[PDB]
Parts: structure tokens; C-alpha cells; sequence
């Protein structure tokens, strides 16, 4: 044998790719499978000795039923506090790419009662769009937020990915003030397990999710956290191996990987699940793997503003950088033109606020300095919010139209 | 007596007996893949299908022939996977919305009664490729083109309705069906390449005046997430002059597939008035679907393509996008033990690029009828850095570069197509379709591109001098500028008048605003640029491609009218 | 035995280094020899089993004659339309080095009646010089034109590299056109070929090139593409090997292999051999390792500008950035003098429209905006000329003086 955690080495007659081991206490995953060796990454940390060895006949599967909601558990899906789910009907955590014939594109908007988001950027039901985040931003506040507005009959997954307990504990207990903790459930990795147990977060809940929206006909709100702690959880496993690494020491089939993860969302006539992917940029550099590539999957981003959070802006949504693909599809004429001059003139506004430092302010176009200060007051009035401040969407409208009013341009009354 | 030894993701390593591109049933299960490798007993098998939870000891079963597609009726306004396998009838098979593990099921429908109508009488000779007659599939002329194999005289052949397994002639003592099998990995013959001869024209005046390709030519279209790509092809794909139009999703977002099943059945063809869907072929392998099966749907598309194009048709073919089909290979080539190139990339990555878009051609098919098959690549370049290698090994095999913009999109400027950087290296072989039909487009076009290059040389001195600070002489560059990108070059994909511009309305667009430069330019140091931007008129051009066919040709003459010059 | 197309593996007795060895139909090039064992790269697509194998007593030659001219031949030299030429002598593909001593110097200019070529960087007769090409630019065009003007009595070898078939094509259909085809030999490896085969194009057409010049006596052009297709090529043989690769994966010796090519030409009393390599620079950067070694091997190179081609400007060349190192061997007392006003004061010109965009044009020296006008009119009416005009040397010095008039600056009348 073979041991370092948490990999161990092993002979195996006849390897399965995936197949659960079991020890004394721990369990582990099969990795890799050659001819009688195998590479398996333990559950947790393991003193004993790797002597026997029972092997269980399949994959890594969970029983799922509507126990979970109101639970906290782990990254296996195994109940912390307690006190272990009806053990029926167990589904591999892998779970099956949706056919896309049977699919139906999200054309419902979720309001969030955020300025900054549903009126340019507005979030589906059904759909997938993640937030980009440079380090230190109030990335967990904004989610918590819209989880508040957007979930009210819905179910919320949290799946915490190596975050520390600073960070779940937020959830938690915010879930829990807002009573909403007991249509919830919550799948938590520490930032010191295992690489397998981390990876498995995401998988564990989006198939729970799966079978609450899709089986059971229910509309669920999934949020994962940190995506960019994922990747450094597969790039963990995939150094484990001989496998030849891309950039960064990442595997080269990332994209695919998050892929797998992302995908397991969408509209259908039975249920939704929508799911909102967290990340931070490392470095602050949305050119960075994990966020290029998510935003390559990802139907749409909301990215925070590190300049933004600087004037003391709450949330920092960059109206520019963010994007929902699917917005179009869930958007009325009238609201529609309210982005499409939200967008134009605050990009116009920005441009304006460039050349500022060319020509001074007050030494330019007198439409120039009507689109700087229709910036200034999107930031100020429109995207700055309260925590705790709910906007219908009429009066971001009436915002909008206000600003309009101020800075001199055309507005609608 | 087969035997999986490995199984490394996609990669299954086996003992026994194999051929170098022969399909394995891998496991109990029996999941397509196919031998990309033989050393010694062992072969080496990339599985089209998810490999996880394969024991060792099972077993692999050989087939007969190599990787094929069914090529007949019952493709049109159908949705497949990258192994051409119908998604609808997988549905309704298995009564779940998940795609299943191994599924077996025929291509093209095995109940569907077609009416076939031969265009051979008995007791003729056939070649290779030959019409031996026709099936209307949904107001198509489908063309029953005998195998490139097949060569005889007529012993019998029949007429009227037959399903696609029924016998509907005899050639020398063989059965011919309306349909037939052709390895996707083998480029269709044909007799000759054919010189570029007409400009492909899509509904997208960029890509019509500023970049156009020949009808049979290539292009590449990269760019960052988010700037354009799907939406683009998209468009392509809906009002693209072509008889035939083949969209390859090729591991991109499962959504944007059912976006086309939903929105295009509700769009009609503006050449004919029929719903786009007739021409419309699907082939879909997600992201999240087996990585092996990228590669599979480039070259099911491509075979395809081929077949529709042998009829004496004109074909297109959206590939969105070819970055994932890159790193399939790049998968591929890391569990073989293969030495990695630049960026991880395989060394035979340019070589793989070059057998998709080398099918492209227009050509003299084997009965002597003309065809062409366009080929559109979509490219995903890591962080939009275009010096990568699929990006550039793409640009040394197609014939026009359509790059989309960072910053363009970021203004929502759409699409986002970088007038200075895209190219076409075909602008030769289509200009005379425009020098006979619109002799006067060739000056306005060099103009537009006089206009934008100039503006552009503009913006540095603005940002660090003033744009108010620039002379009447530089200001009309902006002016004009301004109007040729926010009337001419942007098109809102998503509005009704907008979304598609035939050529007459791209014409009239080009005719309007070098009417109106004209106009301004024997007006400076008369009338300042200030006082003639006041009077509108260049924002009621901006306006125009937001009209209708009839509200816009009665704006035009308003505008020519509110060209009066004399004030 | 192993097999993974283009590369095959087997036993031999005593492997021979660039051995040709025999199959079915197919033959192979053993690229790598140990003790027994040999790696071999096939010629084309085989399916066949690596069963009995004939080897050949050498390495791959070819039989030389002047059978070739008016043919059309793959990378191997092997005929494709018809049918096999005479069969005698038959020599090493890779040839031999040229003895320094027994060199001549090239010092007659080969007029191309392109202006911006023959005035400043002319070519001479026995110089290798490049294209520099950024992507999407009519590099097939001048060198098409050039060939024209330059090999009125020369023969025409044209070794088409990995091209797609819009390429090479266009190439042949302007031999045929302009007559010139039954005065060349053209050999072509298509984009799809076999490394092996892509590698051996510039080789089998130098060798052919070599024979014609230096064993006949006859002046002969050389015109290759593309040589960044050729560089891919060679890496993935480089990369079939345990070669220790240098940077993008390219062979160390990739200067080296280059330059046993760029040097197979040159002057000699009895004949000469003119090269024109071409290359398009991967992302249009000059210091990329294919431009950057060709520049470090060639006797100079033409480099197409991205910015004249956006003005509209046929041929593109860089007057600037574009070199002749032999230029000053073929040129009179009056032509140096005229290609020394061209480029100061070219440079000039464009040193006066980078301060353009700092102080406006028209608010400047009066000598800065006569230098401005130059760069302007050499571009417009020097640099600018159809693919099908031809200038003598006397109408490209015109066109300067009538410049220089135009400008304000000195000319000689
Ligand atoms: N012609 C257009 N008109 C209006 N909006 C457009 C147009 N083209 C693109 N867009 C917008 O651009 C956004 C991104 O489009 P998209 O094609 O998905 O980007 P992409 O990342 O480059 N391609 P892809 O990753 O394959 O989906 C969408 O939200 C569209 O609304
Ligand atoms: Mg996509």
C-alpha cells in the first residue's frame, strides 16, 4: 500500500473509475484505474492503517427526497448536526447532461428589487448568471440580498465551497433571521477538507436540486461559493494524477468541468433551477481562468466595482461590465427602453468623465457635463442602495426618470 | 475476447483485436467510441460518452465499419447530437428531459412515409453522385444522390411512397435506398473546385459590404465572452441567402439550441416565405455532453454539408464554437501520453483545423450540377488575447476575419466587429456581383473605410487635446463617423426591421449618407459643422434601419428633401 | 508494431537516420533511431497493418531533370496531375552547403517595377529576401506581381507549404494566365498532408533549384509559403520525438533548419538562385520566433503594413520597417542618392505626423508640414500602385521628384 493524505495507493482486482472504498471509519473515491493499481483520495483525515478494504459496488450516490430542506450538511451530502435524510432512491451526484429539446429558455424575470440589476441586467427564472467579485467586496452580501427578494416561495441551496466559517456562518445565520432557513438546504465544505469533498459541494446540491425542481415541481434558487476555491479543489485532484497540466497548474479540461456544474440548470414546464455561481478574481483579473472561463458558461455576470466600493458604494455592480444574456427575453417595451437609455447614457457619461481629465469639468460641452452628471447620480441614487432597501420596478423607473430630469436630459412624464 | 485495460476520462485503453478507426461498443453497456490508436495489442479509444463508473475487466465489441451519418431524408428541421442521434425522439424514448448513457437509436426516421419521384427511367445508366430522383421533404426538393460508389445501369426503379429502409431501385443486382452511409471523417468527392463566383450574403451589412466572403468561401469569428459570437452566427444562420443552413453547437450553452427550436419554426425565409425551419438542420453537443462528441458533430456538420452540397445545393455551415472542439483534442492528446505543443495544445492542432475548413469550396459535384459549402467558425479565445494558438492557426485557413470587439460590445455596439483589424481575402471575387448591380457602392465602401480609419487616427489627439478643440476640416470624421456606426454597422439582431437588411435596404443606407457627405463637404468654411448638426438630419439617419421596408423608403425622401444645401 | 497516424513505430535491425522504408502503398521517413527501435513518419493516410516492411538502401532522393518545369508535383516531389518525370540522378533532398569561396556576391538588381521595393530595398539577383506579412494582408499578390517583372527568362519554382487551396490555386491560375506556368515547376503540400511531406516541399524545390542554376547554368526564382505553416510542421515532428522543446513548443534548432534552407541560394559565375520566403506573423508580431529567426537569416525582408492596407494602399510596404541588405551592391551613385531622400525624409514625415497629434496640423514648423505632405504624397502616389502597372526606375525617381516639388522640398530638375 500507500499513504499520504489525503491520497492513498492501492492493488485492486478489477478498478472502477469513481468507486467508492471503504476503511475502518473513512470512506474514499477511486481516482485513478490502471491495471490492478488505483489512486483513492480519502474522505477526511485518516490515521489507521490502509488493511481492509470493503469495496462498495458503485459511484459516489446520494438518496434524495425533501429532508435535506431545512438540514445543514456537508460536502458529502452527510448531515452535520443531524440526524441522517430517508435513506430512498439513491442518484449519482454526476447526475445527466438535459436534453435540449426538452428544455424551455427562461422568459420570467425574478425581481430582486435591485436598481442596479433588474433594470439593465434583470435576473430569469431558470437561468445561470454568476457574480465576479475582486477580492474584499461585499460579494456575500449582494447574493444573501437577492436570495432574500427572489426566493420567497422558492427553495435556497447554499453550497459553500472551502469558504471560511466566517463566511458560511453569514449565510447561516442570515437564513435563519430571515426565516428562511427552514426552506433551505445548506451543503458546507471547510476550507481544510478534503480536495473530494469540496468538488463534490456543488455536485451534491445542484442533484438534490435536480430532483426538487424536476421531480417534485419546484422552483429553486441554488447559490455556490467560492467557485475560484473549486478550481483550486480540481486542481488539487487532477495534480493527485499524472495528468499534464494546463496553465496555472489547472487541468486542461476546466472549462468542461464547470461546464458539468453550471449546466445543471434551466427551465423547464415542471420546475427551475436557478443558479447563481460566486467567484472572486484573483488578482482582480476577470482574465484570470476561473472567471474567463466562467463567463464563457455563465448566462450573463454581475461584476463588482473595486472603484465603486472605494466612494462607498453599496452594491458595486459595474453597469457596463455586468451582463444577462437572457434579459431581452423577459423584458416589456417599456422596460426595455429604460436600459437601453440607462446603458447609453451612463456609458456616454463615463466618456464624458475621461475626457474630464483632458479638459477640465465646467471647460467642456454642455452635454458632456449633462452625461457626467447623469454618472454621478447613477451611482449615487440609482445604483447605491440600502442592504435593506427593496425597489419595485417602477420606481427605478422613477429614479431613472428623475436623474434624466436633473442632469438636463429627456425624461418621461 | 476484448478487455478494457484503462479508462482515463474520454480515453480507454483495450486488449484484442482492432482497427484504426473502427467503432468499439465499450463495456456492458456499449458506448460508441472509436480506436484512434494501436500499439502493439492494445488500442487506444476515445468514448463519445461519459466513461465514469466503467469497471476494467469489461468487455469491448468490435464493429464492421468506421464512424458514419445517414444521409437522406428526415435531417431538415430536426435537432441531433454530435453523433447525429434525433433528440426529439430521445425524449419521447425515454419520456425524461436527461440525455442517457448509450442510447441506440436510427438518424432519420424509420416510420416517416416519404413520396418519391424519380428522375431516371429504367434501363439507364448511372454514375456516382447521380439524382436517381426527388423527395419533397417540407417544401424541399431533397435530391436522392446515389453513392459516390454506385455506378450501372438501371435494372428497376420505382415511384411514389416508400419509408427509408424501403428499396426504390436496382442497380446491377443492388438495392438502392433513399438514403445512404458515409464515414464523417472522409471528405465527400466531388469533380472540381470551382473559382469564388458570388458574394454570400447574409442579413448582416457588415458582413455583406465591409467583410464579405464568396458564396463557398470561410470565415472566422473570435472574440471574448460576451461580445457576440452566438448572437452573430445566429443571425447568419436565419437570413443567410443558402438553400441549406447547418447550425453545430459545438460544447456551447444547451439554452441557445432550444432558442433556435423555439424562435425559428416562428420565422419565415424572406426568399421564399416558408419557415426557416425547413432548411434548417440542428446538431447539438452541450458543454456538459460527452467532450469526445465535440469533435464528432464538426465533422457530422461537415459530411453533411457535403451531402446537401453533392445535390447541387448551397450550404451553410455556423460552428459555435471551434475553441471547445480544441480542447477536446487537447483532452485527447494529454491521456495518450502525447507531448503537449503551445498552450497544451497538441502539435497536430493546425492540421485538425485545417480538415474542417478545407471541405469548404464551391465545387463541380459528380453530376455535373453546382454546389457550395460555406463554413463559419466561431473561435473562444482564453481572455480575448487572439495571438492564441486556435485564433491564429484559423486565420492561415480561412478566407475573411470577422473579430469582434471587447470594446464594442462594451458600448453595446452590436456587432461588435472590429472594422479595423477584420479583413476579407475575397473582396476581389465578389466585387463584380456589386460593380454590375450597384456601380457606385465600390467608392461609398472604400469611403466608409476612409471615414472610419480617419476618425479613428482622430481619437488620440481627442484624448489629449479636446474633441471641441479640433478644426471643421477633423470634426466631419467624427460627424460621419458616428453615422456610419450608429446607422449602417450596428444591427439590433433582437428588433423586427432591424434584425435582417436585405441588400436593397443596405444599399439605400450607403446611397443616404454619401449623399448627405457630399452635401456637408461643399459646405465648410460657408456653414459651420454646429449649425448643420443642428438641423438633425444625421440622427434621422441613425433612425432608419429601425423602420420598416415602407416607413423607411418614404424617410429616405424626406431626407433627400431635407437636403436642400441652398440656405 | 504501433501505429497512430502520421507516426508509426517497429523494430529494425541497424536503423538508418532519415531512412526511406516501404509498406503496402504507402512509404515512411525514419525520423528517430535507438538501438532496435525506430520511429517513422508516414506519407500520407494509412489504415493498412505495419506488417513487411521493404527498406530502401538511403534516405529519401529525388530525380533530377529539367522535366519538372511545366509540372505540378506534391510535397515529394511526386507527380500529380502526370506523368513521372525522367528518372536519372537522383540526389539528397537536403543537399549540401555552399562553400563560401566559391560564392559571388549578388550585385545586379532585379527590377520588380514596384516602386516602393526598387527604389529604397531593391532586390538583386542570387538575394534571398522575405514578406513579412500580417494576417488578412495581399502578401500572395506581391509576390505573384513580383514575379512578373523578375523571371521574364528565369524559371519560376513555387513551393507551396500547408496553403489552403484558395492559396496555391491562385498562384497557378496567374502562371497559366500570364504564360509563366510552362517556364515553372510548382510543388504542393496541402494543409491536411503529412508533416513529413510539408517539411520536404522547400526541399525537393531547392534541390530542383540548385540542379537548374548551378549544374545547368540558368538563373532561377524560388517563391515559398507559407513559412509559419512550415515551422508548425516541423514542430510536430519535433514534437513526435522526446525533443526537449524550446518556447511555443518549437525545436531549439529551428534557426539552424531554417537556415538550411535560406542559404540553399546565391550567386556563382554559372547561375544564381533568388529566394523569396514568405511568412505570416502570428498575431502581426514582429519579434514572434518564425519572423524574428527568418529576419535573423534572410538578406532582408519586405514588410507589409496593417495600417497602409486600412488606407486602402497596394503593396503595403513599410518603407521604414522593410530592408535590402544587398540593396547598396546593385545601386548607381543617382539611386542611392534617391533611396537616401526617400527614406530620411519619409521618416521625417512621420515624425512630423506624431507630433500632429500633440500640436495640431497647421500649428507647426513650416518645414514639419512640408515633410508631412511627403509622407502623405509618397504614400497616395509612390507606395500606392495597381497590381498590374510596372514602373521603371526612371518613373519611380519622377514620381520623388514630383513629390519633392509638391512638398516644398529640394528637387532635382
Ligand atoms: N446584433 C445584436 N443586437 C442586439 N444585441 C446583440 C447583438 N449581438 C449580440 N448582442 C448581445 O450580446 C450579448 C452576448 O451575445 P453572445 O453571442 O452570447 O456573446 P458571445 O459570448 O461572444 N457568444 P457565445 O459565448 O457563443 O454565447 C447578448 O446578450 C446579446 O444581447
Ligand atoms: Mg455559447
Amino acid at each position: 500500500p500507500s499513504i499520504k493524505p489525503p491520497l492513498i495507493a492501492v492493488e485492486l482486482e478489477n478498478p472502477m473509475l469513481g468507486e467508492v472504498i471503504d476503511l475502518e471509519e473513512t470512506k474514499a473515491i477511486v481516482i485513478a484505474a490502471y491495471e490492478n493499481k488505483a489512486l483513492a483520495l480519502l474522505f477526511d483525515y485518516y490515521t489507521g492503517e490502509i488493511k481492509q478494504i470493503n469495496r462498495q459496488g458503485n459511484t459516489y450516490k446520494i438518496a434524495v427526497s425533501e429532508d435535506y430542506i431545512g438540514g445543514i450538511f456537508n460536502g458529502f451530502g452527510e448531515p452535520i448536526k443531524g440526524p441522517k435524510p430517508y435513506p430512498e432512491d439513491y442518484r449519482d451526484i454526476n447526475g445527466l447532461a438535459i436534453n435540449p429539446y426538452a428544455r424551455k429558455v427562461p422568459n420570467e424575470i425574478l425581481y430582486t428589487g435591485i436598481s442596479s440589476i433588474d433594470v439593465a441586467h434583470p435576473l430569469l427564472k431558470g437561468q445561470k448568471i454568476a457574480i465576479f467579485s475582486p477580492p474584499g467586496l461585499p460579494m456575500e452580501r449582494l447574493a444573501l440580498q437577492i436570495a432574500r427578494n427572489v426566493a420567497k416561495d422558492k427553495t435556497i441551496i447554499f453550497a459553500a465551497i472551502g469558504v471560511p466559517s466566517d463566511i458560511y456562518k453569514m449565510f447561516i445565520d442570515e437564513f435563519i433571521n430571515t426565516k428562511a432557513i427552514m426552506n433551505s438546504a445548506i451543503f458546507i465544505s471547510k476550507a481544510d477538507s478534503s480536495p473530494i469533498e469540496k468538488i463534490y459541494t456543488p455536485r451534491v446540491a445542484l442533484t438534490l436540486a435536480e430532483y426538487l425542481a424536476f421531480e417534485k415541481n419546484r422552483d429553486v434558487l441554488v447559490l455556490m461559493l467560492d467557485m475560484t476555491n473549486y478550481a483550486d479543489a480540481l486542481r488539487e485532484i487532477s495534480t493527485l494524477r499524472k495528468e499534464i497540466p494546463s496553465r496555472r497548474g489547472y487541468p486542461a479540461y476546466l472549462y468542461t468541468d464547470l461546464a458539468s456544474i453550471y449546466e445543471r440548470s434551466g427551465l423547464t414546464s415542471k420546475g427551475s433551477i436557478t443558479l447563481i455561481p460566486m467567484l472572486t478574481m484573483p488578482g482582480n483579473d476577470i482574465t484570470h481562468v476561473v472567471p474567463d472561463l466562467t463567463g464563457y458558461i455563465t448566462e450573463g455576470q454581475y461584476v463588482l466595482s473595486q472603484d465603486l466600493h472605494s466612494k462607498n458604494i453599496y452594491p458595486p455592480i459595474d453597469l457596463l461590465k455586468s451582463l444577462s444574456r437572457l434579459a431581452k427575453n423577459g423584458m416589456s417595451k417599456k422596460h426595455k427602453k429604460y436600459a437601453d437609455i440607462l446603458i447609453k447614457s451612463y456609458a456616454k457619461g463615463l466618456e464624458a468623465r475621461d475626457i474630464a481629465t483632458i479638459v477640465g469639468e465646467d471647460s467642456l460641452s454642455k452635454e458632456d457635463k449633462a452625461y457626467l452628471k447623469f454618472a454621478e447620480l447613477v451611482e449615487k441614487e440609482f445604483i447605491k442602495q440600502d442592504y435593506y432597501e427593496y425597489r419595485s420596478i417602477e420606481k427605478s423607473f422613477e429614479i431613472i426618470d428623475s436623474i434624466l430630469s436633473q442632469s438636463g436630459l429627456p425624461y418621461s412624464p | 475476447m476484448n478487455r478494457i485495460i484503462s479508462i482515463n476520462g474520454p480515453l480507454v485503453i483495450a486488449k484484442g483485436k482492432f482497427s484504426i478507426f473502427e467503432v468499439v461498443r465499450v463495456g456492458e453497456e456499449k458506448l460508441i467510441g472509436e480506436v484512434i490508436g494501436i500499439e502493439n495489442d492494445k488500442a487506444y479509444i476515445q468514448v463519445y460518452e461519459d466513461t465514469n463508473g466503467l469497471k476494467v475487466g469489461e468487455p469491448v465489441f468490435n464493429t464492421g465499419k468506421p464512424l458514419t451519418i445517414e444521409l437522406g431524408p428526415g435531417l431538415l428541421a430536426n435537432i441531433f447530437d454530435g453523433l447525429g442521434r434525433p433528440l426529439k425522439d430521445i425524449y419521447e424514448k425515454t419520456q425524461s428531459i436527461y440525455i442517457p448513457k448509450g442510447i441506440d437509436l436510427p438518424t432519420l426516421d424509420r416510420k416517416k412515409v416519404w413520396e418519391f419521384i424519380p428522375k431516371k427511367k429504367k434501363g439507364d445508366t448511372i454514375k456516382g453522385g447521380d439524382i436517381i430522383g426527388t423527395v419533397n421533404e417540407n417544401g424541399f426538393e431533397h435530391r436522392i444522390i446515389v453513392p459516390p460508389n454506385v455506378e450501372g445501369k438501371i435494372e428497376e426503379i420505382y415511384e411514389g411512397n416508400f419509408t427509408i429502409e424501403e428499396t426504390i431501385a436496382i442497380v446491377n443486382g443492388k438495392p438502392i435506398k433513399l438514403y445512404h452511409e458515409w464515414p464523417i471523417r472522409k471528405p465527400r468527392p466531388y469533380k472540381e473546385k470551382l473559382d469564388y463566383n458570388y458574394p454570400f450574403i447574409t442579413g448582416t451589412r457588415v458582413l455583406d459590404i465591409m467583410f464579405p466572403i464568396a458564396k463557398g468561401g470561410s470565415a472566422a469569428v473570435p472574440g471574448p465572452f460576451g461580445s457576440g459570437k452566438t448572437v452573430l452566427n445566429q443571425q447568419i444562420a436565419k437570413w443567410a441567402d443558402s438553400d441549406i443552413v447547418i447550425y453545430i453547437g459545438c460544447g456551447e450553452r444547451g439554452n441557445e439550441m432550444t432558442e433556435v427550436l423555439e424562435e425559428f419554426p416562428k420565422l419565415k425565409d424572406p426568399k421564399t416565405g416558408k419557415p426557416l425551419m425547413y432548411r434548417t438542420i440542428l446538431i447539438a453537443n452541450t458543454s456538459n455532453m460527452p467532450i469526445a462528441a465535440r469533435e464528432a458533430s464538426i465533422y457530422l456538420g461537415a459530411t453533411i454539408g457535403e451531402y446537401f452540397r453533392d445535390q447541387g445545393y448551397s450550404v451553410v455551415v455556423n460552428a459555435d464554437s471551434t475553441s471547445r472542439w480544441a480542447e477536446a483534442l487537447r483532452e485527447i492528446s494529454s491521456r495518450l501520453g502525447e507531448i503537449p505543443s503551445e498552450e497544451g495544445y497538441p502539435a497536430y492542432l493546425l492540421r485538425k483545423l485545417a480538415e474542417f475548413y478545407e471541405r469548404s469550396g464551391r465545387v463541380r459535384t459528380l453530376n455535373d450540377l453546382e454546389g457550395s459549402l460555406t463554413i463559419i467558425g466561431a473561435v473562444s479565445p482564453p481572455g480575448g488575447d487572439f495571438s492564441e494558438p486556435v485564433t491564429q492557426n484559423t486565420l492561415r485557413l480561412v478566407g475573411a476575419l470577422w473579430a469582434l470587439d471587447s470594446k464594442l460590445a462594451y458600448k453595446r455596439h452590436y456587432p461588435a466587429i472590429n472594422y479595423l483589424i477584420s479583413y476579407t481575402k475575397q473582396w476581389e471575387f465578389v466585387k463584380k456581383y456589386f460593380e454590375e448591380l450597384y456601380e457606385d457602392v465600390i467608392e461609398i465602401r472604400e469611403e466608409f473605410f476612409a471615414i472610419l480609419k480617419r476618425e479613428s487616427e482622430l481619437m488620440d489627439i481627442v484624448s489629449i487635446v479636446g474633441p471641441d478643440a479640433l478644426s471643421d476640416n477633423e470634426k466631419i470624421y467624427l460627424h460621419m463617423g458616428r453615422i456610419i456606426r450608429e446607422g449602417f454597422l450596428q444591427q439590433d439582431a433582437f428588433d423586427e426591421n432591424d434584425s435582417y437588411s436585405p441588400l436593397e435596404k443596405t444599399i439605400e443606407l450607403m446611397r443616404i449618407i454619401h449623399k448627405y457627405y457630399v452635401t456637408v463637404k461643399q459646405l465648410l468654411g460657408k456653414i459651420p459643422l454646429e449649425e448643420i448638426e443642428q438641423k438633425g438630419i444625421h440622427e434621422k439617419i441613425i433612425k432608419l434601419r429601425y423602420k420598416s421596408l415602407k416607413e423607411f423608403r418614404e424617410e429616405i425622401k424626406a431626407i433627400e428633401q431635407e437636403i436642400l444645401s441652398l440656405l
